[PDB]
RNA sequence: UUUGCUCCACACAAUAUAGAUGGAUACGAAUAAGGCGUCCUUGUGGCGUCGCUGAACCAUAGCAGGCUAGCAACGGUGCACUUGGCGGAAAGGCCUUGGGUGCUUGCUGGCGAAUUGCAAUGUCAUUUUGCGUGGGGAUAAAUCAUUUGUAUACGACUUAGA
RNA sequence: CAGUCAAGCGUUCAUAGCGACAUUGCUUUUUGAUUCUUCGAUGUCGGCUCUUCCUAUCAUACCGAAGCAGAAUUCGGUAA
RNA sequence: GAACUGGCGAUGCGGGAUGAACCGAACGUAGAGUUAAGGUGCCGGAAUACACGCUCAUCAGACACCACAAAAGGUGUUAGU
């Protein structure tokens, strides 16, 4: 969809006679502007409970930053994606620097791999990956040995101008 | 910037060549290609084949010869699908057809200057890590071209000709690397070094 | 999903040597010579100690990754060529019709005699290739000899003789009659 | 294709040849050849000049030569001229020949 | 008689190889590898230039073949602590790569009168050169 | 058929332009590799170096580029020749020798300009031709009228004839 | 015309060759459907004639299968 | 053959190669800047832009209206549950 944040909401339905201030709820949205989240806060609360955008609403809504946004961090994933014939369950596991972070190339990996859209993705649970070993994921595996050191063959250029007047090589 | 620009055709691609070169003819520059031959194509010997077979099937059906025309120039080759983008029917493309000129192999005028190539229209470049390809010299060779070992004969005596000319060129160099040396860390040398050069 | 570092190890019978530059290999020893051309793939490969080179992948698909499996399993085969070479045989096999076999020359191009395949009026020949030289068998009744460097000129010389005996409009599992490849080993003893 | 490079020839002909060039014979000078047999005056420097020029480059030998149509039953006079390709050893000594 | 298969020397990607940033922020300063992400992405840092420790693309940065000891995590302090225990600096103008750099970098800061000071100190150095191709 | 005609040194009018205005600046193969300098037993040999764009290199200061003195070297470039070698793919150009010769901005001088009045390309290119100059060289053919059958609806095809 | 699931038939085995109950397609050489087009005109049918194009290949050249022993046939493939 | 709103008829203009209708938009004659729909190697105007990857096809694919395509399989490769 775009680049993406990470947002806090926060809601109540509405104050009533016999009870005012509902159970008072919150969620982690990741949109790319403010009312994006609005939306998708809506979404999975009247699908859980009874609710809507007019028997209720939203207090706050501000955003959530990964603390260290130098370190590159290991992140496990739960996902609902809704095919061209239902509803499944996957597990990702993708090395990200930031939280954010991992769901926007998570988000593009599902339309260059699994073709499916943004409104097509389920977000269930995200929790972050603290322990190797615990590791079930090959890709991640070739990242996650000691020395990793390895030559870059063939290298091409981006031209400037029209031409060449030689014959450049490729070392790397 | 220069009066004419001249194209070395081996090691580079199809279509993509003939494109930026289009452009440039547009802008006003009159230009001689050589070596069309090495032409690198992509695909199978088989593929590339076949598509020039359906093209050789595809003919005025009443009248043969007041129709389409098939080549076994490499040169024209590279003619067909260039005027085919551009308006050869106007006095605007017309006047392009005259700018451009192409060779099979390096002619004698042409191979007395050096000839250039291109990065964003080099086969090597545009080439991932081990992928197939056909060349125009083999497939112009199955398609009708009685002319390979009759010019494979032409490249030899020239590649030895021009070879012998950079072994006198290559330790002439020789002579003005030790003339430069031997002149240098001086105190003209030690003023230019500091403006730049 | 582009396989990081994938590399296999090789072992050199000491007294070998060989000389290689780009894709470009040669096996020179005991026996013979043996170049080739590797320049349709795209590898590397690395002199580490004498006696052992390796074979490496940096980033490169299952194809790929298939392939420095493929050719480590062929440097193998050259090494033992050279020095053991390549040793196969043939049986002929009939019931009723004599199999003659001879060694023609016509101007100097070596070739191989069919003389009686199945009643045969017509003269049918087998092209010899370059560098592997054959051998009439004895003490054994109806068999031959191949025998040289490279496993590819002995055994698809040896594929000469297998479809060169094809039963045209018969039944194949009744009239089983012709050449077929025997043994499969080296020219040295005890290997 | 086959490019022709130097075209030679003999020094006196016959009136076939030089009659094969006229449509306006009976009121014809008769200037055939007349400046070509003056490379016949010096010593032959020219001659060979394009002779041993042809046994450098030139590939193949084809060569002209004119009918004997006055031993012939036939009013016409007039004698062709072709070429007739040369199939010996080394085309040096092809031209020798 | 032995083996020789060329030389095959690479730049392999590690933590302490030093690259040249060409586009960004920077388009001009050097980083080094602090961890790496995958592939193209990896983590730079280099604070003896000016330039934060931000992910980055490979097809936005070029390399060198100088590597120095560096620790798997080392934060700001441990990167420049092991730039200077290293000696790189004086390493890496030490080559005609950062020379040609300083030379057209120079050709841009040129005026008309000191460009027509260069025109003029070689027609001294040239005709000396052309006195000795003469002679030797 | 009035002295006609072809190449050159040229005398002027022209006629247009698919587009002048410092140099189109010449190994080969290779790119999961390479050029170059270098040594030896000249090997698919060892050692060092470069690339990350030709933003390279060479040339370039003077009335669109002048008159001319002196130093230093014996050199460079352009002009017209001379010696020899090479070049067939669309050679007709490249390589080199000897004299004559101008510049000599490689270093230091004497003088010239204006008003063209704050900008107006303010021309220093070349394709081709017509007509007068004088120095070499050459004395052309084809058509029809006529005849022929190896040709034909017709021209054409094809023979011949001072 | 071509399949595909495959109870079975096939002495014994679903798939040698076929294949019911079923289900997926293609075509405009069948007749239908339509009035879009033309009733101030496009000369109906067939035939004789002459040319070309498609392949859903009947035959030949080269080939695999079999309940192909010999022999022949049936299915299939590249190809007009 | 009917219900809704809208079009054309009676409508040019950019676009869809082009087409009565689909998208955007409706119109005196110019002049400038700004965007619409759609694109941007060349035709042909405009980045052979940057990004994350997928595919090698002995008849590839390459954007609505719309220009046709299905069942059913595959140890081709991919992420996988």
């Amino acid at each position: 969809m775009a680049h993406f944040k990470e947002y806090q909401v926060i809601g109540r339905r509405l104050p009533t006679e016999s009870v005012p201030e509902p159970k008072l709820f919150r969620m982690r949205i990741f949109a790319s502007n403010e009312v994006i989240a609005k939306s998708r806060y809506w979404y999975f609360l009247q699908k859980l409970h009874k609710v809507k955008k007019a028997s209720g609403e939203i207090v706050s809504i501000n955003q959530i930053n990964e603390a260290h946004p130098t370190k590159v961090k290991n992140f496990g994933v739960w996902v609902r994606y809704d095919s061209r014939s239902g509803t499944h369950n996957m597990y990702k596991e993708i090395r990200d620097v930031s939280r954010v972070a991992a769901v926007e190339t998570l988000y593009q990996d599902m339309a260059a791999r699994h073709r499916a859209r943004f409104r097509s993705i389920h977000i269930l649970k995200v929790a972050e990956i603290e322990k190797t070993a615990d590791v079930k994921r090959q890709y991640v595996k070739q990242f996650l040995t000691k020395d990793l050191k390895f030559p870059l063959p063939h290298r091409v250029q981006k031209s400037t101008k029209t031409f060449s007047y030689k014959r450049p090589s490729t070392f790397y | 910037v220069e009066p004419v620009v001249v194209i070395d055709g081996k090691g580079h691609l199809v279509g993509r060549l003939a494109s930026v070169v289009a452009k440039q003819l547009l802008n006003g520059q009159k230009i001689v290609v050589v070596r069309a031959e090495e032409l690198n194509i992509s695909g199978e010997f088989f593929r590339n084949k076949l598509k020039y077979h359906d093209f050789l099937r595809k003919a005025t059906a009443f009248n043969k010869t007041r129709g389409p025309f098939h080549f076994r120039a490499p040169s024209r080759i590279f003619y067909k699908a260039l005027r085919g983008m551009v308006s050869h029917k106007t006095a605007r493309g017309k006047a392009a057809l005259e700018r451009l000129k192409v060779f099979e192999g390096i002619p004698p005028p042409y191979d007395k200057k050096k000839r250039v190539v291109v990065p964003q229209a080099l086969r090597v470049l545009r080439l991932k890590p081990g992928r197939k390809y056909t060349t125009l010299g083999k497939l112009s060779t199955s398609v009708g071209w009685k002319y390979e070992d009759v010019v494979a004969k032409l490249e030899a005596k020239r590649k030895v000709s021009s070879a012998e000319y950079y072994a006198k060129k290559r330790a002439f160099t020789k002579k003005v690397a030790s003339a430069n040396a031997t002149a240098a860390e001086s105190d003209v040398a030690k003023q230019l070094a500091a403006l730049g050069y | 999903m582009k396989y990081i570092q994938t590399e296999q190890q090789i072992e050199v019978p000491e007294g070998v040597t060989v000389s290689i530059k780009s894709r470009i290999v040669k096996v020179v020893g005991p026996r013979g010579t043996l170049t080739k051309n590797l320049k349709h793939i795209d590898v590397t490969f690395t002199k580490v100690n004498n006696q052992l080179i390796k074979v490496a992948v940096h980033n490169g698909g299952r194809k790929h990754v298939a392939a420095l499996r493929t050719v480590k399993s062929l440097v193998d085969n050259m090494i033992t060529g050279v020095t053991k070479g390549y040793k196969y045989k043939m049986r002929y096999v009939y019931a009723h019709f004599p199999i003659n076999v001879n060694i023609v020359e016509k101007d100097g191009a070596k070739f191989i005699e069919v003389r009686n395949f199945l009643g045969d009026k017509k003269i049918r020949n087998v092209p010899v290739r370059d560098g592997v030289t054959i051998e009439f068998s004895t003490n054994v009744k109806d068999e031959i000899v191949l025998s040289g460097n490279s496993v590819e000129d002995v055994s698809q010389n040896a594929a000469d003789l297998q479809q060169i005996c094809r039963v045209r409009n018969k039944d194949i599992r009744k009239f089983l009659d012709g050449i077929y490849v025997s043994h499969k080993g080296f020219i040295t003893e005890d290997l | 294709g086959l490019r022709s490079l130097t075209t030679v020839w003999a020094e006196h002909l016959s009136d076939e040849v030089k009659r094969r060039f006229y449509k306006n014979w009976y009121k014809s000078k008769k200037k055939a050849f007349t400046k070509y047999s003056a490379k016949y005056a010096q010593d032959g420097a020219g001659i060979e000049r394009e002779l041993a020029r042809i046994k450098k480059y030139a590939s193949v030998v084809r060569v002209l030569v004119h009918t004997q149509i006055r031993k012939t039953p036939l009013a016409q006079k007039k004698a062709h001229l072709a070429e007739i390709q040369l199939n010996g050893g080394s085309i040096s000594e092809k031209v020798d020949w | 008689t032995d083996s020789i298969v060329k030389a095959s020397n690479w730049r392999l990607v590690e933590v302490g190889r030093v690259v040249l940033i060409k586009k960004g922020q920077s388009a001009g300063k050097l980083a080094a590898i602090v961890e790496i992400i995958d592939q193209k992405k990896v983590l730079i840092d280099g604070p003896k230039a000016g330039v934060p420790r931000q992910a980055i693309n490979l097809g936005q940065v070029v390399l060198t073949p100088l590597t120095f000891a560096l620790p798997r995590g080392a934060r700001t302090a441990t990167v420049s602590k092991k730039w200077a225990a290293a000696a790189v600096c004086e390493k890496w103008a030490a080559s005609s790569w950062a020379k040609k750099i300083a030379q057209r970098e120079r050709r841009a800061a040129l005026t008309d009168f000191e460009r027509f000071q260069v025109m003029v100190l070689r027609k001294q150095k040239r005709y000396t050169v052309k006195k000795a191709l003469a002679k030797a």
